[PDB]
């Protein structure tokens, strides 16, 4: 039933395979409410997402603070599974309760590839957090100059 | 010469000053460390101090 | 307290090992029946070298 969270954690294609032909539920959610999709982006499972998303997964889903599976895959450098989950239909300006989308996540880590991607699938880069902060002054603020011109 | 005082001291110096006989090690040189380096000019500039 | 600060859900661990002044990982296991414990733990050793 509920073993999908443990083994999208332990990164098992073939058991998840196996429950999800049994009827598990795709989005059983866990006292914090991440679903499989959030742990298999967290600990880069892309076979796990793939599947997941032939059976019926959202993946504009968000837990108890409002983190979608792309603020996971972003702020760790999955960069095929941002691919995956943008191609598959997922909000790319989308927010939590405290403001801030993939860009600023990609952003902070540095991470260059998946803020091509996300300016390129339609990514405001004008974006605001709870305090007012964007994409830019992230990278000014750490330094990192490429970033700043990938933003131009 | 300091990476390697570095690497001497992270990585080796406790295990064998761990060992079975050794009493004491002393290291010819010293592991890493952030230094800031302050430039009294740079800093009236901005009307600060350490 | 929500003015000046964000909140996100990070994932950590609640125990953890070091064996000689370095992190480590604990591993427990048997040989199984009718074979030796050194061959077992060569076994290991052969496993751990990949």
């Amino acid at each position: 039933g509920k073993k999908l969270l443990e083994a999208a954690r332990a990164g098992r294609d073939d058991e998840v395979r196996i429950l999800m032909a049994n009827g598990a539920d795709v989005n059983a959610a866990d006292v914090v409410g991440w679903t499989p999709l959030h742990l298999a982006a967290y600990w880069g499972h892309l076979e796990i997402v793939e599947v997941l998303l032939k059976n019926g997964a959202d993946v504009n889903a968000y837990d108890t603070l409002g983190s979608t599976p792309l603020h996971l895959a972003a702020h760790f450098g999955h960069l095929e599974i941002v691919e995956v989950l943008l191609k598959n239909g997922a909000d790319v300006n989308a927010k939590d309760d405290n403001g801030i989308t993939p860009l600023h996540l990609a952003a902070n880590r540095g991470h260059l590839e998946i803020v091509e991607v996300l300016l390129k699938y339609g990514a405001d880069v004008n974006a605001q957090d709870k305090f007012g902060k964007t994409a830019f002054d992230i990278s000014i603020n750490n330094g990192n100059e490429d970033l700043a011109e990938i933003l131009q | 010469q300091e990476d390697i005082s570095d690497y001497v001291a992270a990585n080796m110096k406790d295990a064998i000053s761990r060992t079975s006989g050794v009493g004491d090690v002393q290291l010819f040189g010293s592991q890493y460390a952030m230094r800031i380096w302050m430039n009294p000019n740079e800093l009236n500039k901005f009307q600060l101090t350490p | 307290f929500s003015a000046f600060s964000s909140s996100r859900w990070e994932y950590g661990s609640p125990r953890l090992e070091r064996y000689n002044g370095l992190p480590s990982m604990e591993i427990l296991g048997q040989a199984a029946p009718g074979k030796s414990t050194g061959e077992a733990m060569e076994l290991m050793e052969q496993l751990a070298s990949k």
